[PDB]
């Protein structure tokens, strides 16, 4: 039953719960994997900002995935968001990469 | 006032006079949203390595001399001019000082606030309905008189 | 009113306006009416900037047609119905497939005209039925489209 | 660690010249360009103006958006603002001055 | 005044959010 | 233009009748009235719908008096006269 | 009056704007800085001879003239002007007290910054924080710097 | 006509201090630095899935309570008798300008100082303060939220809403205006009704005054039982979607053929939730928020000394002597009073009633649960922080759980017609 | 009056007209003049149209 309902005059956006309690985009939530599928655009669209720069965490339930590593010089500045940034937006009703 | 969703006060010396003599010593400041970087480095900020910005230990020296040409600027003596007698309803029977040239009519609207009524809801109303009428235009005069 | 000359409907709107310059039939009765009544007599509180949602105002007009045009805005008022509830129209013809969301800003001057009651959909589904009348060409299409 | 790690620096200036950057509050907006080139700029000699990003105010309800800033006043410096929605009948979202 | 014609005859500061890339 | 469709005021088309949006994928989809002339990339309400909502800026009268045999007379007054000014008598 | 703000000198005048940073000028640094403070008032009552250019000439960090000649017997005689008031002087200071407090009118800010990522959808003005978004040295867990 | 204007602000709930620190007070300013614009005290959901929490603000009582505590503090600042608004600060806090537009960090020179120690269950009357007496506007634009809050301190209890009937409102078109609400929700238009009274002040006995005070008469008997689909108020009357439910959604429907007999005269009364679950239903709380406006221009009926605590009695525009009394209830029971009533008239079917009490158990469960449990957080937090102790929701105690005069106010209420 | 710019005799036909503006000793006089004895004064009872 989760939906989404807009903040207004500065007030923030709240998301539903499971309970039926309304919360801000912050905090650490539980997203079983299908449930980001069934809604990838409207999603990456409204919380993609918040991971990035605010303090929200998602913990999306997958069970078993394929994984892909990417290796990095330690003494130098990395920042993995381009790489994550991809794959949630690749995420699809019917795909998802590794 | 302007008609605008957001409006802020600005120095500007003598932007509504009219003079004999220029004491060209003006201290113009432009709005907010715009850099007024220019006015706080116009002395000691001479050996610098950018043209933005402006040194912080110079700071005082650069405002006190501002501060200075701000009174330079304003060395004058008040012209008399003459008026005219009001019938506007909301300012009726006054006598408002009309300024040289021509369009005189068209500074009243900024000269007394309380010259436009109050026709609408609006937050420059609240203003308008909240000053009294009786305090615009000539109050007191000299009992001396040439012509 | 809108347009160009507004205030040359106004000598039509307003008897009262004309004063009672002479001694004429036309004065006689201007001067029998009561000043106090014309224009703007009373608006509404809420606003969408300056400007009032609704208003009641003094004009020549008839009773008549003033009387119709009532009970027409009244019937359609009727008919309102607001977002929320097609949330739940939509998403429970949708027998849990899918879930729509209609967001909405608060406002009472939304009209959205939808609702009646079923008996008026009976009377209106019989005179479709009505309009078959055993001519084939009419339905063959409807069955074939859906299929 | 400025800009997305948890450092938060006072810098003590005791008087500066401030410059305006208004923007619309329904749309997202990272300050984060101005606060760099103000940094990337500062000087052994100089020292741009210090910009801050502010709200437009509105005399109607809005939808509300995400902002990150990075730079703020520590007391209050908006004494030459002198109206807002002057011509309305109140400001609802945003800085009211009457 | 506005006008609906008749379809019958009558009586007559960076701005790049972060989700919008398209995938 | 668009968010009026929210409520949300100005701070879409007068011809949009329906404004769908899916979450999933990005393929909005608009029905506009089948009697426009730009059908372009915008979908068909074919529905024979009846006009209910209907405006009237002018007067609401549906009688006018009218003169059936005019007549001028002389009269004492002939204008108003304000200072220099001078406005005529337009009776109702 | 003015150069006295900016230097150390025992001339006791009202210092109101010792909140706005400022090196020790040296004599050279104060030097240009009155060539400024010369200019200007030349340049505002249309002079174009001498006027204060002979106090330029080494430390104008100055207090007061003075001339005085001495006999071969060793005595002297200091003839020391009891200088009056300074209508240029006063004023400047008047509109350097409100500068105090009308500070923002001028394109200047007081205080300090506070450089940190904030991001939230509120419509506070940045320009007069909330309260618990700005600490100072007397707060618990902050930590201090110098050179 | 009212003419005096003045307000309660709150109590300490056994702290030393107002129920409130910087943490809290500074998240508060959601839409600006005014503490007077609306929402700031209610937010806005397209509703039917409601109960919106936050880390600081759980409930949406609870963002009613922590305003009335930032308004209770900070407006002791020009209430003194030096109506000086600057030169002290309160937790922090001072105000931008005379005319209080908006609230923010102290200057340093001030943080040196110590703070103002702001006491409890103070009544201070408008008129004291110079720049409210001289701009009716101004005294006007704000009223609306210091009455707001004060119909939430004059007792421990919830938010008191206004109750009245009388024929002789419906006077002129006024009948017309009302149908054009037909379709929205309560929460709509009350929303709107609150928002739009500060834009100019108003007579109080005009077509807002009367609407606003019809609404709230229609929502009332409604929600009571009284009004219904085969008994309406000249057609009008209130349909909630699913009573009981954890977030109610009522609806201003149109029914003909069946309007009830009412009684020629006026009659009043005073309402008000006393069980703590109030804090998470949002029409209870609006409908006293709407209350407050009717209060910033029309001077209701006195409500009876006898029926609040001590502190809050003979507050000239508030309580007095002999006036009105106060009527409590249960959310709860009063959900059997409104079925027993539908039930019995025919609406409502047996077997239906016994759906609806179900689930109105289960809710009040729910919404208790939660209520009491952060209550505990909020102590926990109290012991280890003594100097900024505060409260995210007004206090409550087990007693405040019970029917206690359900039934009478419930009798009461259909009384009126 | 008859003819064009009826206008430009008033202010001779009636000196009461010209307020009191200025402090002149045309001015001391029309202050001294009573307002209500200006124009029409009294009318015949027989009338054509």
């Amino acid at each position: 039953d989760c939906r989404i309902s807009f903040g207004m005059n500065g007030a923030a956006p709240m998301i539903r719960d499971e309970t039926g309690m309304m919360v801000p985009f912050e905090g650490n939530w539980i997203f079983p994997l299908a449930l980001w599928q069934m809604n990838t655009r409207y999603f990456n669209q409204q919380f993609d900002a918040w991971i990035k720069t605010g303090e929200l965490r998602i913990r999306i339930e997958m069970g078993a995935y394929p994984y892909m590593l990417h290796y990095y010089d330690p003494r130098q500045y990395a920042n993995a968001w381009n790489l994550t940034s991809a794959w949630l937006e690749e995420i699809t009703p019917t795909s998802i990469p590794s | 006032f302007p008609e605008a969703a957001v409006s802020r006060i600005v120095v500007h010396t003598r932007w509504a006079s009219n003079v004999d003599f220029d004491r060209d010593s003006s201290v113009i400041m432009a709005p907010p949203t715009e850099n007024n970087i220019h006015l706080f480095k116009q002395l000691l900020n001479t050996e610098t390595l950018s043209v933005r910005g402006a040194n912080p230990l110079m700071f005082r020296a650069n405002v006190l001399h501002m501060l200075l040409e701000f009174v330079l600027d304003n060395l004058y003596l008040n012209r008399h001019t003459g008026f005219s007698q009001d019938h506007t309803p909301f300012t009726e029977g006054a006598n408002l000082r009309s300024l040289p040239g021509p369009d005189a009519e068209k500074w009243y609207s900024i000269m007394y606030p309380t010259r436009m009524g109050t026709p609408n809801v609006s937050k420059i109303c609240n203003f308008v309905a909240s000053c009294v009428r009786n305090r615009v235009g000539r109050f007191d005069r000299a009992q001396m008189m040439n012509g | 009113l809108p347009g160009p000359d507004a205030e040359k409907w106004y000598s039509i709107m307003y008897p009262t306006r004309m004063g009672t310059p002479n001694v004429s039939k036309i004065c006689n009765f201007v001067a029998s009416c009561v000043r106090n009544r014309v224009g703007r007599f009373d608006r509404a509180q809420m606003m969408n900037g300056a400007m009032s949602e609704w208003v009641d105002v003094f004009e020549t007009s008839d009773a008549l047609t003033v009387s119709i045009r009532g009970r027409w805005m009244a019937r359609l008022a009727r008919m309102n119905i607001n977002p929320t509830e097609i949330e739940w129209a939509l998403t429970e013809c949708a027998q849990g497939y899918v879930t729509v969301t209609s967001p909405y800003a608060p406002s009472v001057n939304r009209l959205m005209p939808y609702r009646i009651s079923n008996a008026e959909r009976q009377i209106s589904q019989i005179i479709r039925i009505m309009n078959i009348g055993n001519n084939a060409t009419v339905i063959q299409p409807v069955l074939q489209d859906i299929s | 660690w400025i800009k997305t790690g948890e450092l938060r620096i006072r810098i003590e200036m005791g008087a500066y010249p401030y410059m305006l950057h208004y923007y619309d509050p329904r749309q997202y907006a990272n300050a984060w360009n101005l606060t760099s080139a103000w940094l990337e700029e500062i000087t052994p000699t100089s020292i741009p103006s210090v910009p801050f990003m502010v709200p437009i105010s509105s005399d109607h309800d809005i939808s509300s958006a995400p902002a990150v800033q990075y730079i703020i006043s520590t007391e209050y410096n908006d004494r030459s603002l002198f109206c807002t929605n002057s011509s309305s009948p109140q400001t609802i979202a945003g800085p009211d001055k009457h | 005044m506005k006008r609906i014609p008749r379809k019958t005859k009558g009586k007559s500061p960076a701005t790049t959010e972060p989700g919008t890339s398209n995938r | 233009a668009h968010v009026a469709s929210h409520g949300l005021h100005g701070n879409e088309i007068q011809r949009h009748i329906t404004e769908f949006i899916s979450s999933w994928q990005n393929h909005p989809i608009v029905q506009v009235s089948a009697d426009v002339e730009n059908k372009k990339t915008a979908q068909l309400l074919h529905a024979d719908t009846p006009r209910l909502v209907t405006w009237d800026a002018g007067l609401c009268t549906s009688f006018k008096i009218v003169p059936i045999v005019p007549a001028q007379v002389p009269q004492d007054v002939l204008a108003y006269t304000f200072f220099t000014s001078s406005y005529a008598i337009q009776s109702p | 009056t003015l150069v006295a703000q900016i230097s150390e000198t025992q001339y006791p005048v009202d210092r109101y704007l010792d909140w706005i940073p400022s090196l020790r000028a040296s004599a050279a640094t104060a030097a240009t800085f009155a060539e400024w403070v010369n200019t200007s008032m030349k340049t505002a009552f249309d002079l174009s001879d001498m006027l204060l250019e002979p106090l330029l000439s080494g430390d104008p960090r100055m207090t007061q003239l003075a001339i005085q000649y001495q006999q071969y017997n060793g005595r002297t005689f200091n003839v020391i002007p009891e200088m009056p008031g300074s209508v240029i002087a006063d004023c400047v200071q008047l509109t350097a007290e409100v500068f105090n407090h009308e500070y923002n009118l001028f394109g200047i800010a007081r205080g300090d910054i506070i450089i940190g990522r904030v991001q939230s959808t509120h419509l506070w003005s940045p320009l007069a924080p909330p309260p618990d978004l700005v600490f100072d040295r007397d707060t618990p867990g902050v930590h201090i710097f110098g050179r | 006509a009212r003419a005096a204007f003045l307000f309660k602000t709150v109590g300490f709930g056994g702290l030393q201090n107002v129920p409130i620190n910087d943490e809290l007070s500074s998240h508060l300013l959601r839409a600006g630095n005014s503490p007077w614009q609306l929402t700031q005290f209610l937010d806005w959901i397209s509703l039917g899935r409601g109960l919106a929490t936050s880390a600081l603000v759980p409930t949406a009582g609870s963002r009613y309570y922590q305003m009335s505590c930032l308004l209770s503090g900070t407006l002791q600042i020009p209430f003194r008798p030096n109506h000086r608004w600057g030169d002290i600060r309160f937790l922090r806090l001072v105000w931008s300008a005379p005319t209080l537009d908006g609230l923010v960090v102290a200057p340093p020179q001030v943080l040196a100082q110590p703070a103002l120690q702001a006491q409890a269950d103070r009544v201070y009357d408008c008129d004291d303060y110079p720049f409210l007496a001289r701009d009716p506007r101004f005294k006007h634009r704000v009223y609306q939220q210091l009455s707001a809050v004060t119909l939430l301190n004059l007792t421990g209890f919830g938010p008191i809403s206004y109750v009245r009937v009388d024929e002789d409102m419906w006077s002129g078109d006024v009948n017309q205006l009302l149908m054009n609400y037909f379709g929205h929700t309560f929460a709509e238009i009350a929303y709107t009704l609150c928002q739009a009274s500060a834009n100019r002040p108003w007579e109080h006995d005009g077509t807002y005054a009367r609407m606003t005070q019809i609404i709230l008469s229609l929502f009332w008997l409604s929600y009571v039982g009284v009004i219904h689909q085969q008994n309406t108020y000249r057609t009008f009357y209130f349909q909630c979607n699913r009573r009981g439910d954890a977030a109610e959604v009522w609806i201003l429907s149109c029914s003909l053929n069946h309007s009830a007999q009412i009684r020629p005269g006026n009659r009043s009364l005073f309402v008000m939730p006393t069980s703590p679950d109030w804090n998470m239903d949002v029409n209870l709380i609006l409908s006293s928020t709407l209350t407050g406006c009717l209060c910033s221009g029309s001077q209701l009926p006195l409500i009876d000394n006898n029926s609040v605590p001590a502190v809050s009695r003979n507050i000239h525009g508030w309580t007095g002597r002999a006036g009105n009394q106060l009527h409590g209830f249960q959310v709860r029971r009063m959900v059997t009073e409104f079925c027993d009533r539908l039930r019995r008239d025919g609406v409502m079917t047996q077997a239906q009633q016994n759906q609806i009490e179900a689930l109105a158990d289960q809710t009040q469960q729910f919404k208790r649960d939660k209520l009491e449990a952060w209550a505990r957080e909020d102590d926990q937090y109290n012991q280890a922080n003594p100097n900024s102790t505060m409260f995210r929701t007004k206090p409550f105690t087990n007693a405040q759980w019970g029917r206690g005069n359900t039934g009478a106010t419930s009798a009461a209420i259909a009384a009126l017609i």
